[PDB]
């Protein structure tokens, strides 16, 4: 089989920037008689299946914005985006159809935007979850940039790093921001032995942390 | 519009066998060479097999040659993929793909989880306020296996202000969250409810967010 290779793994540009992505093949994909290179470019947005953008190295699929153009021939190909938009966020895989088929590792296109402070939210366990021996306190740090951030819990002024898991979403295709949930899971028991539950979020956005807490069912 | 709907996927024990199927529609399926492409959880795309328009020919990547078998039924207009000695590394989203420029299209894919773990439906918990301008509700979908789990709010009406975070594997069990924001005016005046779904367990559950207690 023919091996394809793509680098860099990532790429970050600001909306409107011109970006190029390289893809190389282990052997010529060129048809000597037609000068046609059997190389295609696939784009896959988060949650969606890959979609063919370009084929034959430089032939744009119908309906594909013209800011997308591919070049190269033989074993060296390039996919160019004249004015990267927010919706262009995705992984662009290159594939050869010269001999069977082979996908490249793909290059991730990330969007660079103006820094943004996350909107935090703290949620106490539902009565339902407790009614099974579970105490999960969730924290929602929504729509921020960059991705880097700090989230620590403080059970009664004390910091907790045990029993907590974080999850970041993919970058948004509209505002290009990030979101992340931090959950603290304690047993229905271990949860009642305390009353103060706080979520500390320290984003580069500000120097003063965003503290959202609650006292055991104070209500 | 053209349509490629694959099915038969799901959880399968290692060394096991599975027969993937794909329903073609919207085009003359029998006039095209169809392929099966798969995506690893690591997001790597891998071409697994292709069968000629008339089915008289099949092609596989040296590697997949043997455990994978592509076949088609032009009368039924469906594409098939037989996998044997299913290893863990064969865990991936399997797509039904058409590579011809005139009919370039891929299905939404069918997930295949090769693990010994067991199917456990999710537990849906509402994330209500606590104790403003906008209200951000949540919905904890915990303790399920395998993937995936689709979460929508108010029958999807509320598209967007929605954030469904990726799951986290803890003791052969996935758990994810999903936020959703609406002006403070709407809820609780107007109701908000998350519609969770877990295919592997055929679990369909709805959880309305109630203003806690008090």
């Amino acid at each position: 089989d023919i091996v394809m290779t793509q680098s860099p793994s990532s790429l970050a540009v600001s909306v409107g920037e011109k970006v190029t992505m390289s893809c190389r093949s282990s052997q010529s994909l060129l048809n000597t008689r037609t000068r046609k290179s059997y190389l295609a470019w696939f784009q896959q947005k988060p949650g969606q299946s890959p979609k063919m953008l370009i084929y034959w190295a430089s032939t744009r699929e119908s309906g594909v914005p013209d800011r997308f153009t591919g070049s190269g021939s033989g074993t060296d190909f390039t996919l160019t985006i004249s004015s990267v938009q927010a919706e262009d966020l995705a992984v662009y895989y290159c594939k050869q159809s010269y001999s069977l088929y082979t996908f490249g590792g793909g290059t991730k296109l990330e969007i660079k935007r103006a820094d943004a402070a996350p909107t935090v939210s703290i949620f106490p366990p539902s009565s339902e979850q407790l009614t099974s021996g579970g105490a999960s306190v969730v924290c929602f740090l929504n729509n921020f940039y960059p991705k880097d951030i700090n989230v620590k819990w403080k059970i009664d002024g004390s910091e907790r790093q045990n029993g907590v898991l974080n999850s970041w979403t993919d970058q948004d295709s509209k505002d290009s921001t990030y979101s992340m949930s931090s959950t603290l899971t304690l047993t229905k028991d271990e949860y009642e032995r305390h009353n103060s539950y706080t979520c500390e979020a320290t984003h580069k956005t500000s120097t003063s942390p965003i503290v959202k807490s609650f006292n055991r069912n104070e209500c | 519009e053209v349509q490629l709907v694959e099915s038969g996927g799901g959880l399968v024990k290692p060394g096991g066998s599975l027969k993937l199927s794909c329903a073609a529609s919207g085009f003359t399926f029998s006039s095209y060479a169809m392929s099966w492409v798969r995506q690893s959880p690591e997001k790597r795309l891998e071409w697994v097999a292709e069968v000629s328009s008339d089915g008289s020919y099949a092609y596989y990547p040296d590697t997949l040659t043997g455990r994978f078998t592509i076949s088609r039924d032009n009368a039924k207009n469906t594409l098939y993929l037989e996998m044997t000695s299913l290893r863990s590394e064969d865990t991936a989203m399997y797509y039904c793909a058409s590579f011809n420029w005139d009919v370039a299209y891929w299905g939404q894919g069918t997930l295949v989880t090769v693990s010994a773990a067991k199917t456990t439906p999710p537990s849906v918990y509402p994330l209500a306020p606590g104790s403003n301008s906008m209200v951000t509700l949540g919905c904890l979908v915990k303790g399920y296996f395998p993937e995936p789990v689709t979460v929508t709010w108010n029958s999807g009406s509320l598209s967007s202000g929605v954030h469904t975070f990726p799951a986290v594997l803890q003791s052969d069990l996935y758990t994810l969250s999903s936020s959703v924001t609406v002006p403070s005016s709407p809820r609780p005046s107007e109701t908000v409810t998350c519609n969770v779904a877990h295919p592997a367990s055929s679990t369909k559950v709805d959880k309305k967010i109630v203003p806690r207690d008090c």
